[PDB]
RNA sequence: AGCUAGUUGGUGGGGUAAUGGCCCACCAAGGCGACGACGGGUAGCCGGUCUGAGAGGAUGGCCGGCCACAGGGGCACUGA
RNA sequence: GGAGGAAGAAGCCCUUCGGGGUGUAAACUCCUGAACCCGGGACGAAACCCCCGACGAGGGGACUGACGGUACCGGGGUAAUAGCGCCGGCCAACUCCGUGCCAGCAGCCGCGGUAAUACGGAGGGCGCGAGCGUUACCCGGAUUCACUGGGCGUAAAGGGCGUGUAGGCGGCCUGGGGCGUCCCAUGUGAAAGACCACGGCUCAACCGUGGGGGAGCGUGGGAUACGCUCAGGCUAGACG
RNA sequence: CCUGGUCCACCCGUGACGCUGAGGCGCGAAAGCGUGGGGAGCAAACCGGAUUAGAUACCCGGGUAGUCCACGCCCUAAACGAUGCGCGCUAGGUCUCUGGGUCUCCUGGGGGCCGAAGCUAACGCGUUAAGCGCGCCGCCUGGGGAGUACGGCCGCAAGGC
RNA sequence: CCGAGGGUAGGGCCCGUGACUGGGGCGAAGUCGUAACAAGGUAGCUGUACCGGAAGGUGCGGCUGGA
């Protein structure tokens, strides 16, 4: 019945990329779009549009991957090598502003819901706020 | 374990057993000799280790190893006990601090002598 | 300020007093997860106007008796036995954990 | 304290050469020029590869036997540096060098450090007026390391004050040989220092 | 032709009617100290030989260790086998703190400021293979947003 | 693993510098507990101190703040 | 104690009987002078108190030092204590002789059975130095109680299987409150310690000043994504 | 005859009413126990016969409880997939059981083998996961001592937790 | 009246200790056998029951970690 649709979403993606794939379709959500908006806007995907599979709203999310490689196992590098959720439904993980993590030395992103919209490690540090550290992506 | 589970059960501290009860966790302990025998070694070794059962001040009683070569310890002598087992003589778990009270330092030894308690000699 | 609390009257069986069960929550000091945890306070009611099932604000008051350092501030919403049941069931569950 | 014993013997062992002595180490007889092999009954034998540990030991030992300082103080300093901000590699030396009994060695006043020591401790040296018998006394930036009135007149301060006329000295130092009174310009920069020692390896030996 | 310094060597053995034949193993690291290194494992009927092969293989398999001040771009963790390895960059002037294997490797890779830590199985061989695949996975802000084009 | 007779509450009194079952008469039958009541064991508590990459772990001698006791126990007098 | 000093004394230890070692170490030669010897010798102490003014604000005058003739200053001045730990591996430091599963070593793996770098003595070497070793306890290594940060097919670890109480956990949309949560302001968070600077005693240890931080918790204000709560709706879970 | 679960089809109804689950409660192979029936075959025990240095055994001839039924206990196990349950997600191939369709084909549940990716110490796992994730319960923390002791609770006992 | 405590009586927990008894650990080279590991020379293990100097045997059902 899904408990955290988000960790799901993210997993949907983690699994998607593993074999590389046009897109994958998380079921729609005004928060999942939100989260997704920051993947594309930060360049982890091509993007997403609404769709449907018989009355049921989803999100076609078009992935992104690296350039074909040489040598054995010529599968591309991954645009998203790692995406694991922080705050979980069984342990909400909140953070003040000075506590906010520094993913991978700026190379990654700490998406995180806040009192003024879904920001990120840099975005929130600027606006000077905090909130439920949603997850770390790189 | 889940997080909720830790909120219930929670992790359990180890707490370790005192390899030696020299009592009061004191540095050393004094005691009088009850018997002064000579026991034999364990698995692959062979010898005649010089040992003593000591009657501590703590109404206890324990066997104890006697360092060095040759000693001077009798059924009524007064020893100070140190503590370190002997990976060879099941039973012995304390050492005799040489050259203190009725315990005489090692005779004619010259090498490492903090251990073995013999005084530094003169060359002449 | 005179510390105020909010909770459910779970017992009306005293003369001029009610037991107000009081829930509260916080982040676990090592394991994060927020955790509910409650306490019962005995509250003065010099008019016995408060009945079994009310939610109420209580206020740190000067000692009325032993065990009793709170007056019932004001009502917050009558008729809420659902929470009282939550309490009573718990209480009743006990019988089955002895010998 | 300050070692005190056979020394053209660690001039040895450390392989690399040092001048605990001063003059004689220049001779064609530092014993180093004569026996390239570390001391003891063995010495000249097929020397087995040093276990990583050994390496880091010999290094730090080298660097220490140079200023012939106490393991404690060396360490003290090390930690002191480690605490203070900056690349501990250099800064450890900076202070290792600021040691009076060393700042007085680099300003010609003496030939060996073991001589430069007995110099400071015997009050023969002095600073901005007041004399100092404190080998450990760390010199800051902008200080006058003169000699003393009762000391200007020594056959030994002189003979070392002698060949020193003209000879050049570290960039962080300035000597008015006439008035036999040297200054300390600044805290040295790594290069300014030339020693046979990879500071890195020391810093590592203490991460044991 | 590079630095070439060998990690560990071991004698192994196999049984056969009449006693125990042997063999020797050599793990070797290779580097110029600019950001080039390679790991090489070589077994053979004798010490000298084995070590040789070690070097040969070492060169065959080398990785572009992309420094950024004599240190490292980002912090990484990698499990190969039962062996986990942590790599954290230090500010200039620190030292390369690690155990034989990880250190060894990292010196010739030309690092100078790195925090490490072996976890799990501290089997040299597998810590080796471990570290490589860590370095082999190093990215700079460049090659990063180089993939976030679109 | 069940606890409880001043026990929980109430009216009226006594007591104090003052609240209060602190104490006393009477009335109601209550109070507490797996969020660990009751019981057993061990311990003065903190600012700190030690160690550790840190989160933690251990610790509370010197110095500073509070508590407690003055051979064991009980009581009150004087008095701000 | 410092500077010089042999292709290098003796003694002593190895020796493939040529030699190698301690070792510039010593002797030996010069120069400095810990101690001790003589003289000088405080800061800590300006108030209280007396006079004028008013017994006040302001001005002046005098008494008082336990440590103590000690610190510190000036002169003279003698070469003037070294010790303990270890050297099989971890872990740095190697060879003779004795010994012969004996005597003994030992934190672990182990050593000693007639050639022992592992016992005991020696020569040498490493290490630290007014110390060095040992025993006892705390933390660390121990990612071996794991929040950071582990696990359960066969290594230790899935309850023999259900039903269900409390509890934990909660799908899509809309709004109200703002309890969690986030921000700002302010009170509090003594001093001492710590930590960054600066000086005070010859440095240092100790010590002063100044600054900077401290989670928490109270108070006021604000935000409303996520969690919570109240309310209205949906059909993808669930049920019929 | 009485009754449970379970899958399919139609998209009709309610509109999150869900998942898990400390304790509790129920069920729980064989053997074993109580009361009362039942007894052919088999068969602990036990008796014989061989074998054997011996043979309290293996092989042979007998044979009692038991094995069966009714009611009540006991509550253990290699109670084994040695794999807790629920949900989402990540190639296919092959045969097999059983539904449904404008049926050489598609689709839905179930049971097997080979296997992408990925996991794994390895063996192996692999849409019936040991993959990748969330929820909740149980459990492990070196071997022997020892599932022993003591206490407690349950049991008629054996013994169980 | 209350009251330190003292007295009588009866319970609860904990430590020590005791003729004797039970098993358990360790012990360079003891006695009796051979149970297990290879079809272990009767596949093994297993819960239970009965039995036997001892490992063990057998009965019933189970597991393959056997064939
Ligand atoms: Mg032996
Ligand atoms: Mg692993
Ligand atoms: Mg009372
Ligand atoms: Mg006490
Ligand atoms: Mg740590
Ligand atoms: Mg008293
Ligand atoms: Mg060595
Ligand atoms: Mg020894
Ligand atoms: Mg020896
Ligand atoms: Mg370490
Ligand atoms: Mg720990
Ligand atoms: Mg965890
Ligand atoms: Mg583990
Ligand atoms: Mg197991
Ligand atoms: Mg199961
Ligand atoms: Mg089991
Ligand atoms: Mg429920
Ligand atoms: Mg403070
Ligand atoms: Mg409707
Ligand atoms: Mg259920
Ligand atoms: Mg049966
Ligand atoms: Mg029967
Ligand atoms: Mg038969
Ligand atoms: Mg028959
Ligand atoms: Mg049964
Ligand atoms: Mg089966
Ligand atoms: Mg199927
Ligand atoms: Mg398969
Ligand atoms: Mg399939
Ligand atoms: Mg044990
Ligand atoms: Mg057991
Ligand atoms: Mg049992
Ligand atoms: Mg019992
Ligand atoms: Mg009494
Ligand atoms: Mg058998
Ligand atoms: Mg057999
Ligand atoms: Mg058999
Ligand atoms: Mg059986
Ligand atoms: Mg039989
Ligand atoms: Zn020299």
């Amino acid at each position: 019945m899904l408990t955290d649709p988000i960790a799901d979403m993210l997993t949907r993606i983690r699994n998607a990329t593993r074999v590389y794939k046009e897109s994958t379709d998380v079921p729609a959500s005004r928060f999942k779009e939100e989260i997704l908006r920051i993947l594309a806007r930060e360049g982890f995907i091509k993007g997403y549009e609404r769709v449907d599979v018989d009355g049921k709203p989803y999100l076609r999310v078009y992935l992104k991957y690296g350039p074909r490689r040489q040598g054995p196992d010529p599968r591309p590098e991954q645009v998203i090598h790692h995406i694991r959720r922080i705050s979980k439904p069984g342990r909400r993980v909140y953070v003040g502003v000075k506590e906010i993590p520094r993913v991978r030395r700026g190379l990654g992103i700490a998406i995180l819901s806040t009192s003024k919209g879904v920001l990120t490690d840099r975005e929130a540090r600027k606006l000077g706020v905090g909130g439920e550290l949603i997850c770390e992506v790189w | 374990p889940t997080i909720n589970q830790l909120v219930r059960k929670g992790r359990e501290k180890v707490r370790k057993k005192s390899k030696v009860p020299a009592l009061k966790g004191a540095p050393f302990r004094r005691g009088v000799c009850t018997v002064v025998r000579t026991v034999t070694p364990k698995k692959p070794n062979s010898a005649l280790r010089k040992v003593a059962k000591v009657r501590l001040t703590s109404g206890y009683e324990v066997t104890a190893y006697i360092p060095g070569e040759g000693h001077n310890l009798q059924e009524h002598s007064v020893v100070l006990i140190r503590g370190g087992r002997v990976k060879d003589l099941p039973g012995v778990r304390y050492h005799i601090v040489r050259g203190v009270y009725d315990a005489a330092g090692v005779k004619d030894r010259k090498k490492s002598r903090s251990k073995y308690g013999t005084k530094k000699p003169k060359e002449a | 300020p005179k510390k105020v609390l909010t909770g459910v009257v779970v017992s009306d069986k005293m003369q001029k007093t009610v037991t107000v069960l009081v829930e509260r929550q916080f982040p676990h000091p090592l394991y994060g997860k927020v955790i509910k945890r409650s306490k019962k306070y005995l509250a003065h009611d010099p008019e016995e106007k408060y009945k079994l099932g009310d939610v109420v604000e209580i206020i740190e008051s000067r000692p009325i008796s032993k065990r009793k350092r709170f007056r019932v501030l004001r009502l917050v919403e009558s008729g809420r036995m659902d929470l009282v049941e939550k309490y009573l069931i718990r209480r009743q569950n006990y019988e089955s954990l002895s010998k | 304290g300050r070692y005190i014993g056979p020394v053209c013997r660690l001039c040895r062992r450390e392989g690399v050469k040092l001048y605990l002595k001063g003059e004689r180490c220049y001779s064609p007889k530092c014993a180093m020029e004569r026996r390239p092999y570390p001391p003891g009954q063995h010495g000249q034998k097929r020397a087995r590869r040093p276990s990583d540990y050994a390496v880091r030991l010999r290094e730090k030992q080298k660097l220490r036997r140079i200023y012939g300082i106490s393991e404690r103080q060396f360490r003290n300093l090390f930690e002191e540096a480690s605490k203070k901000k900056g690349v501990t590699g250099s800064v450890f030396l900076g202070l290792l060098e600021s040691r009076l009994d060393n700042v007085v060695y680099r300003l010609g006043f003496a030939v060996s450090r073991r001589q430069a020591r007995q110099l400071v401790r015997h009050g023969h040296i002095t600073v901005n007026g007041r004399r100092v018998d404190l080998p450990s006394y760390r010199v800051r930036p902008g200080d006058e390391i003169a000699v003393a009135e009762k000391s200007r007149n020594l056959e030994l301060i002189r003979q070392n004050l002698e060949a020193m006329k003209g000879r050049k000295v570290g960039p962080w130092l300035s000597l008015d040989v006439e008035g036999m009174k040297g200054k300390f310009l600044r805290l040295p920069d790594r290069e300014d220092l030339a020693l046979p020692v990879n500071e890195q390896l020391v810093i590592e030996f203490y991460s044991r | 032709d590079f630095e070439e310094k060998m990690i560990l060597i071991r004698r192994t053995a196999r049984m056969q009617a009449g006693g125990r034949r042997f063999r020797f193993g050599a793990l070797v690291v290779v580097g110029d100290r600019q950001g080039r290194v390679g790991l090489g494992f070589g077994k053979a009927p004798e010490v000298p030989l084995a070590v040789q092969k070690a070097g040969y293989y070492a060169r065959r398999n080398m990785v572009e260790v992309p420094l950024q001040n004599g240190t490292i771009p980002h912090e990484i963790e990698v499990e190969f086998g039962a062996s986990k390895i942590v790599l954290k960059p230090a500010a200039p002037g620190t030292g390369v703190i690690a155990g034989a294997v990880p250190r060894a490797i990292l010196e010739l890779a030309g690092v100078t400021d790195i925090l490490t830590k072996e976890l799990g199985s501290r089997n040299p061989i597998n810590i080796a293979y471990a570290t490589m695949e860590a370095l082999r996975q190093l990215r700079t802000k460049a090659d990063v947003e180089r993939l976030r084009k679109g």
